[PDB]
């Protein structure tokens, strides 16, 4: 119940967030999307990631089906790498997003051995990120949880 | 205000919150085909239209032509590649300036700037055909766009049935996105 143990949550939640900035998972793409979380709009940030993470749970998906083809369709590879890279540029996973430049410079070669690879890197450090943010969000949940608040500018 | 037509459901997501803080009215679309039959409506009064390079129904730049050349509209041309060889193929295909993904705030205060040079005219249209306008945009760049000028931009494209108030018009229109190159 500590009035304590809601204190530490709170350095711990934001030395948390300053981690991912420091550590280069983050860029300040996501700290615009924390701009654009307000009173009015008070779930802004963890609606947008979730949808990032359904649209990119998808496009690994059909990657991974799409270089498993017996003859490599990279019209059909390109697009997703290049959607890809604009969704995670977007919210700030730069990880992500310069895998997903080193990607499509083998599909612009049409490499497909080297196209394996980069889909694994993309795949680690997608997952790396999605590990991350939920991680960011199960911490908020568990301070409201305990009774607290986050005051958001 | 303005349709937003990008088949990125996240960056459309941002740019429609991104938008809505400047205070423009939004419709978000993700098919070119449908964003051109909602377009098509009458009274509809969409003021600028952001569109994707990248589209599933329709090569992009085909429907910044639809929406820049045919229709005397303002479109932005959106796109996470980079290249200079793709944003002068914004200006080539009917765009009037261009927005990379990221999308920065600042540069959407400056699309405010489309409108306003747009609402200075129901009256008639006036429509380019695309390979006119590819002359245009050839004309001004060989020129130099600082240097160009509605006299020799109509002097070097030697189109015979193109006025000079065409190309005066037509370089108050993409004065903005000319410059922005080189």
């Amino acid at each position: 119940s500590n009035a304590m143990d809601l204190v530490q949550k709170q350095k711990s939640l934001q030395d948390y967030t300053k981690s991912l900035f420091l550590e280069g998972i983050l860029d300040s793409q996501f700290l615009q999307l924390q701009q654009l979380q307000d009173e009015s709009n008070p779930d802004f940030v963890s609606q947008v990631v979730t949808l990032f993470f359904q649209d990119s749970d998808r496009i690994l998906n059909d990657l991974s089906l799409s270089l498993d083809q017996q003859v490599v369709d990279f019209k059909k590879v390109d697009p997703h790498v290049h959607q890809l890279k604009g969704s995670s540029s977007s919210i700030g996973a730069q990880r992500v997003k310069n895998a997903c430049v080193v990607f499509r410079s083998f599909c612009e070669q049409q490499n497909v051995e080297a196209c394996h690879r980069c889909l694994q890197q993309v795949k680690q450090e997608y997952y790396l990120v999605k590990n991350r943010l939920e991680t960011l969000f199960k911490l908020e949940q568990q301070i409201v949880a305990s009774g607290g608040m986050i005051p958001a500018v | 205000r303005v349709l937003v037509v990008d088949d990125d459901p996240t960056c459309l997501m941002i740019l429609e919150r991104m938008l809505r803080t400047c205070l423009y009215e939004v419709t978000k679309c993700n098919r070119a085909e449908m964003a051109l039959s909602l377009l098509r409506k009458n009274k509809h009064g969409f003021d600028i239209v952001i569109s994707d390079v990248h589209m599933p129904d329709m090569d992009g730049f085909k429907l910044l032509e639809h929406v820049g050349l045919e229709m005397d509209l303002p479109v932005i041309m959106m796109s996470a590649d980079d290249s200079k060889s793709v944003v002068l193929k914004g200006v080539t295909h009917g765009a009037v300036d261009y927005l990379i993904k990221p999308v920065r705030m600042e540069a959407l205060k400056n699309i405010w700037q489309h409108v306003v040079r747009k609402r200075r005219s129901k009256k008639p249209r006036v429509v380019w055909s695309v390979e006119l306008h590819q002359q245009f945009v050839a004309a001004v760049n060989q020129l130099g766009v600082e240097k160009a000028v509605p006299k020799k931009i109509l002097e070097l494209m030697n189109v015979p049935g193109l006025t000079r108030e065409n190309v005066a018009s037509h370089l108050q229109k993409y004065r903005i996105y000319l410059r922005r190159l080189g």
